[PDB]
């Protein structure tokens, strides 16, 4: 199967650039767009860029100002997220993730965490903010978008200290593995998110994400926990 | 007509959701300067579909004619009764990658100097007619990749399905 394995954890001073590589092996890897998301501890998912190999330019988040240089190696399958003018706030994993031909980011790094030491855009609104529930219980989890994304509105799911989980895609579909207890359902502006029965596994935090246009947006996420 | 629809949006995978990794990826039939995609056997129902069969035209010489037969619905009886292809204007129009999803192309507006003859055999060069053609420039300066579908992954037959083409057209700088 597909496999990417990013560079290293790395100790960054103040203003320096850091370079972190994701190596792409099975599949392929010219015509199919490479993603960078980062995460700061404790704090959501972040899209900062996106490379389509062959073309040999690409996009940004206009956030990063031109701080962000995302490249991509051909000959060796590698491609390479460079961040400068580094900064405590920049203090984060760092993932790389490809599109396997249905839009999404379905294949995930294991991210490279840096610790730096010495307009249009459409807002996805996620609640509630936490839930805590028993095993057995119904969660349902909402995502508002500010504008129209017709189906193209993903899920994941998020363990602590992991890359975020494609659960479903086009806003209903399964990915493949993903238990039956599982349901997603909207179309415009309103998604729902439903566990029928919570299952021990089930505790996680859920994030929504369209991908109707860059740059891709999150909702802030929902912490589902065990009831106290 | 040659009108390009700017709100069409589809993916490779289509509804098959299917993986590019577990796509059946293979070479065009290449025949002196003329690459062929042909999807009447690859499509046919089987006990095992829905598959995704990727044709790569992969292009670094000059003047090559690529050629794309998607069978026609009633060709033969059952094997294609729920096909469809993309685009319609194929091959004035084709799907090119905008973020991660398929959108249609003015053809003539990706590559300069392209032949479309209008008509393959006497027949209108459409998709509606079984086959297209076109010809690539003599020089290509830009790495250029476009797609085609030619989809019969809707066609049940008992526990048989149909698979979902896909034609990828790799093009790469040439004619230096």
């Amino acid at each position: 199967q597909v496999q990417l394995v990013q560079s290293g954890a790395e100790v960054k001073k103040p203003g320096s650039s850091v370079k972190v590589s994701c190596k792409v092996s099975g599949g392929t890897f010219n015509t199919y767009a490479i993603i960078w998301v980062r995460q700061a501890p404790g704090q959501g998912l972040e899209w900062m860029g996106a490379i389509i190999p062959f073309q040999d330019r690409g996009q940004y988040a206009q956030k990063f100002q031109g701080r962000v240089t995302i490249t991509a190696d051909k000959s060796t399958s590698t491609a390479y997220m460079e961040l400068s003018s580094l900064r405590s706030e920049d203090t984060a994993v760092y993932y790389c993730a490809k599109e396997s031909g249905r839009a999404v980011a379905d294949r995930w790094g294991q991210g490279t965490l840096v610790t730096v030491s010495s307009g249009s855009d459409i807002v996805m609104t996620q609640s509630p903010a936490s839930l805590a529930l028993s095993l057995g219980e119904r969660a349902t989890l909402y995502c508002r978008a500010s504008h129209s994304i017709s189906s193209w509105l993903a899920w994941y799911q998020q363990k602590p200290g992991k890359a975020p989980k494609l659960l479903i895609y086009k806003a209903s579909t399964l990915e493949s593995g993903v238990p039956s207890r599982f349901s997603g359902s909207g179309s415009g502006t309103e998604f729902t998110l439903t566990i029928s029965s919570l299952q021990p596994d089930d505790f996680a935090t859920y994030y929504c994400q369209q991908y109707k246009s860059y740059p891709w947006t999150f909702g802030q996420g929902t912490k589902l926990e065990i009831k106290r | 007509l040659d009108k390009i629809d700017l709100s069409y949006e589809t993916t490779e995978s289509g509804d098959t959701a299917v993986s590019e990794d577990s796509y059946d990826k293979y070479a065009s039939q290449n025949t002196n300067k003329e690459y062929v995609c042909d999807f009447t056997d690859q499509l046919k129902p089987t006990e095992s579909g829905p598959k995704v069969k990727k044709c790569e035209v992969k292009v670094n010489e000059p003047l090559i004619k690529v050629k794309i037969i998607c069978p026609l619905k009633g060709s033969v009886e059952k094997l294609y009764d729920n096909i469809e292809y993309v685009p319609k204007k194929s091959p004035y129009v084709v799907l090119t990658k905008e973020e991660t999803k398929l959108k249609e192309k003015l053809l003539s507006k990706l590559i300069y100097g392209l032949l479309i003859s209008p008509t393959v055999n006497e027949k209108e060069n459409n998709f509606k007619e079984g086959v297209i053609e076109f010809t690539l420039p003599p020089v290509v300066h830009k790495a250029t990749v476009f797609y085609f579908i030619c989809d019969n992954s809707k066609t049940e037959d008992d526990n048989k399905k149909g698979n979902r083409g896909i034609v990828e057209v790799y093009v790469e700088p040439y004619g230096n």
